[PDB]
């Protein structure tokens, strides 16, 4: 497996590294891509390295302006990204170059905008057979903020929305969970809401109120 | 009137593995008894600018392609070495 | 650079159906070609790799074939959980060149939504502001309305809708509606509303909350 | 292994417009100021096979496309201007 | 061999909505770029040339933008005479290349079909075969089950669908049924059924027909 | 305007010749493509001709085997097509070249195939007892497409519906045109739907009434 760092806010003109670690010494044997994706748009390869390092290799967008470089020391690649506009905003996946790609890292968000990282107030959505609740992640900057619920343990029932971008410029999600309505009081219920770029992470509890 | 911008043309001129028509006869001159219909052939080629004269646009992985050629009269196959990568390496 | 020219831009079929995805290359590529699934939100895993070999673990359903330019991607008796957005990738010569993509939706019965409405949490009216939120669950297929109402005034214009992507099991949709307000206008008025219509229901729901 | 047919080869090579990478200086020899970056550029220029050696692939239709290219003064200025550069829109098997 | 890349391969929109088709070439066009509206059954017309001059006759709403590589026909106030397929075309390098089309289709309000059943002609029956027919009218939207029945015996496997493009006019599908049997086969049963499931219908619509009656 | 003949049936390997034939002296002052179509596939362009007849040229799919001609004074335009396959079944325009197409002909259809050309049998599909009645024609067992149906000469257009032709298990086609109209109309007026069949020479002009 493969674990990228690096992503986040980018004023444009701005420059940033992306690295990507990998679990075992066999990164050291293989060669090594970047593949990035626009959101919404699809798949598109940025660049590869070779095996012992002799060769780098960028698709047509990025000849000029990305590097790419490799540590088979601390079994790192990395991605120096220069001269960022609002195209370059996009999920950047690390991944294992045969030709095709076996595989790849979950990928970090690379956002290019002159807004400033703001991180959510965490609201909970409390319930009044079966019975709804959730979570309102609201007014963060920028994307992207990961919910679990109960640290994993629930899963099934969840649905985690898009996030709608506000007139504000801010950004605001739910995430809902149907559960038994039984169960509400004797079992115990918590979202956990995580935006990296702010350093934002909350537990929070729904309970129904009143 | 359109213009390329610098960048765009810098990006696709560069070094890079591209349709590049190759005389059949000028590849394999110890074939002097024949006559090729085609001529010559479309193969994936190194090619293009490198930022500086220093270095030269070179193919890192080569492989061969296989194509019916006439041979003059029979169809028969010929192998072509083709590009697969390419690189801007010092000379 | 070698073009890839994937079809359909997207398609849509019932569970059992043989589906067919093309993928035309710009020159022979002999079989230096690989298909993905990518599932929203998640990164790519390839399915097929050298035209028609299978990665391990991927059901025998997904086939690969062609030869020269044209490969063809076969899905054979399609599942709710294949529901995701195919790509095929050359890589005989750089630059490594993708398709466009195939976006998979599945289809299937009728099925109403739940409704389920929130008023604004009390920790969220100190901050300043008030956020109504209505959730439709689990409904098939996409196209609702839904229509706010305060104090039985029709909001038009101060609410934003987001829809989940098709679930992996049952291959329905859900959705949440934001109707945004000042505390202020929130404690003006009582009876917060929102009116739900769809395929599934005889005539549309209706869920209400009092100050 | 993959055998591309006779027919698929002889349409493919035959005199046609094609992506085609020129040396900026092999174009405009008279150049004695400026080295240019990129130093060749991909111009859309007739190429292929005829048939019979009879026959040379000449352009029917030209034009002029044009480029942002660098001009650098070696050691001096450097500066972005345009160029034009002949392009071939169609192409034809003439007898020589 | 310039390739030229048309999006999306098809879509879906309401009367009066703003609707966008892209079209990327593999080198630069400079405008050298037409599009194209094609109506099911007739040769393309020209609506724009030179990327953005519009042919005479054909309505402002419909207008094209673009420069390099990237273009985009917008159709600006979507009408039902409007479902179409259009293309994009470089004309600047041989040889000539179309994008791969884009077929448009019109959403509009639920409709039910109107049914009408026909027994086989007594001319048909001297030639030895049965042809049932079952017509569905001006419906939308596109999916509707006919399901056959011959004495309330479901029929599984003899009968071929068609269905017309939709309508210039008021954007409906009209859908017609052929229960193909031997005469022989023909002259053994009595009751002559389609039944017809559709959105726009409460419950399933049922048309029959006794064989001699 | 522009008219193309020279259109059918063909066996595979086999040849066919079309003309397409232009109204007016304009024809001798442009350049000339032909444009090609495959049932439910898209445009491509075949081929063109310059304005003097100083220069041809074709498709990569198309170089090695098909001639483009041009007659100034008849202002006819000429498809030679040679080493027919599958790939070739399509609807072939005549178009006027100025880079973009400003002007068509509606199009023939070449169909290549080994079968043998069969015409149709036209039958009444006869409206019933019970506002608006449908009534049609069926138009069954035919070989190659295409078949035209019209209703009363043209003068009768809104409410009907030619459906697509369905190619049967037998390998033959069967397609069914109907008009919806008046249910006070039946008897009083008249209804005959104009079936023409091109491949085999089959025409029929069938009157379709209520049966009794």
């Amino acid at each position: 497996q493969l674990v990228e760092s690096g992503g986040g806010l980018v004023k444009p003109g701005g420059s940033l590294r992306l690295s990507c670690a990998a679990d075992g010494w066999w990164f050291g044997y293989t060669d090594m891509s970047w593949v990035r994706q626009a959101p919404g748009k699809g798949l598109e390869w940025v660049g590869s390295i070779s095996y012992k390092g002799g060769s780098t290799y960028y698709n047509t967008k990025f000849i000029g302006r990305f590097t790419i470089s490799r540590d088979d020391d601390t079994n790192t690649l990395y991605l120096q990204m220069n001269s960022l506009r609002a195209e370059d905003t996009a999920v950047y996946y690390c991944a294992r170059d045969d030709g095709y790609f076996d595989t790849w890292g979950q990928g970090t968000l690379v956002t290019v905008s002159s807004a400033s990282t703001k991180g959510p107030s965490v609201f909970p959505l409390a319930p009044s057979g079966t019975a709804a609740l959730g979570c309102l992640v609201k007014d963060y900057f920028p994307e992207p903020v990961t919910v679990s619920w109960n640290s994993g343990a629930l899963t099934s029932g969840v649905h985690t929305f898009p996030a709608v971008l506000q007139s504000s410029g801010l950004y605001s999600l739910s995430s809902v969970v149907t559960v038994p309505s039984s169960s509400l009081g004797t079992k115990t219920y918590i979202c956990n809401v995580n935006h990296k770029p702010s350093n934002t992470k909350v537990d929070k509890k729904v309970e129904p109120k009143s | 009137h359109e213009v390329v911008k610098f960048m765009d043309v810098y990006q696709r001129s560069y070094c890079h593995p591209i349709e590049t028509l190759v005389d059949i006869f000028q590849e394999y001159p110890d074939e002097i008894e024949y006559i090729f219909k085609p001529s010559c052939v479309p193969l994936m080629r190194c090619g293009g600018c490198c930022n500086d004269e220093g270095l030269e646009c070179v193919p890192t992985e080569e492989s061969n392609i296989t194509m019916q050629i006439m041979r003059i009269q029979h169809i028969g196959e010929m192998s072509f070495l083709q590009h697969n990568k390419c690189e801007c390496r010092p000379k | 650079a070698i073009q890839m020219t994937q079809s359909p831009s997207s398609l849509s079929a019932s569970v059992g159906d043989r589906v067919t995805i093309t993928c035309h290359g710009s020159y022979w590529l002999s079989n230096y070609l690989a298909w993905y699934q990518q599932k929203p939100g998640k990164a790519p895993k390839l399915l097929i790799y050298d035209g028609k070999e299978r990665e391990h673990g991927v059901p025998s359903r997904f086939s690969g074939s062609g030869s020269h330019e044209d490969y063809t991607l076969t899905i054979s008796s399609l599942q709710p959980e294949d529901f995701a957005t195919y790509y095929c990738q050359q890589y005989r010569y750089h630059p490594y060149t993708f398709g466009q993509g195939t976006k998979l939706e599945i289809k299937r019965t009728v099925a109403a939504p739940s409704v389920f409405i929130f008023p604004p949490s009390d920790e969220q009216l100190k901050s300043g502001t008030a956020s109504v939120v209505c959730l439709l669950n689990n409904f098939y297929p996409r196209e609702a309305k839904v229509q706010w109402k305060v104090d039985n005034a029709l909001q038009s214009g101060n609410s934003q809708e987001s829809v989940t992507e098709q679930d992996s099991k049952d291959s329905t949709y859900s959705l949440s509606s934001t109707l945004t307000l000042s505390k202020a206008d929130y404690e003006k008025h009582k009876v917060y509303a929102c009116e739900v219509t769809h395929q599934g229901l005889s005539s549309p729901v209706t869920k209400s909350f009092n100050r």
